[PDB]
């Protein structure tokens, strides 16, 4: 599992790298309860 | 006639000092054998072997 990231500017950069040895099937985005947002 | 190259007169090797082994034989010879069904995986970096 690679995952880069980045801080300023639209290119991004190596963040860090796991092993799992399993293949991943879904995700999801849980929503945000507020009262005062977009992904 | 034929070609010829320069003959190098010294040699560079730069490598990074005090650091640590990898330790691989104690990593090899353990007392837990896994199985083939559940196999796992050891990373090494940044280490002497
Ligand atoms: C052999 O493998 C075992 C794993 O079954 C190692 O035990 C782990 O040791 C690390 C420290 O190096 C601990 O952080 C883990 O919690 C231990 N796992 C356990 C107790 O299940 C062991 O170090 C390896 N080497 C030897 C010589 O036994």
């Amino acid at each position: 599992f690679y995952a880069y990231y980045a801080d300023v500017g639209m290119p991004t950069t190596f963040l860090f790298s796991l092993y799992l040895g399993t293949i991943l099937s879904h995700y999801y985005v849980m929503p945000l309860t507020c009262n005062a947002l977009e992904y | 006639l034929s070609g010829f190259t320069v003959k190098p007169v010294a040699t560079v090797y730069r490598r990074i000092p005090n650091l640590p082994d990898c330790d691989i034989d104690n990593w090899l010879n353990n007392v837990s054998v896994p199985s083939p069904l559940n196999w796992e995986r050891r990373i090494f970096s940044n280490c002497n072997f």
